[PDB]
């Protein structure tokens, strides 16, 4: 299970916010799932221990 | 004289009206 | 979308000159790092589009 990621973990998250505004609105525009599962799993929580699994679960929505 | 509020990453920029909502009910009896 | 260790980094500045040169140098950080990010989304989108629209094509007959 590789999870190489740099030491900066500043600007990366960075791109996150981008994934996860993405994913919101397609779920806007393209109603698939509840949103309750977003509510409960905020990237502002810190509750997100694992990123690549957040990544893989926005990907599993397309 | 109050306990510190639990933020539970819920940031408040300066007039920016925000809402904190934390899980623990210990908050409840203190409001 | 700066990170809360700079609004606090920003709110030690006592000076009111020193703390909006420091706001705007965060706007000018935060607005690069958007650009790239968007700019990089374009050039995969880009990529995506390098398929010969014979996909759109394809995905119309179906």
């Amino acid at each position: 299970v590789v999870h190489e990621d740099f030491q900066v973990t500043e600007e990366v998250k960075a791109l996150t916010a981008e994934i996860v505004k993405t994913i919101r609105d397609i779920i806007a525009l393209n109603p698939l799932y509840r949103e309750s599962v977003l509510q409960m799993m905020q990237a502002g929580q810190r509750v997100v221990d694992n990123p690549i699994y957040l990544s893989d679960m926005g990907a599993a929505l397309t | 004289h109050l306990p510190l509020i639990a933020i539970t990453r819920n940031p408040v920029f300066p007039r920016f009206i925000k809402i904190i909502e934390v899980k623990n009910k210990k908050l409840v009896e203190l409001l | 979308g700066a990170e809360s260790h700079e609004l606090q980094d920003v709110l030690e500045e006592t000076n009111i000159p020193k703390r909006l040169y420091k706001a705007l140098s965060l706007l000018k950080k935060e607005f690069e790092l958007s650009k790239l990010q968007q700019r990089l989304g374009r050039e995969v989108e880009e990529k995506i589009k390098q398929t010969h629209r014979k996909y759109l094509l394809q995905e119309q007959l179906k």
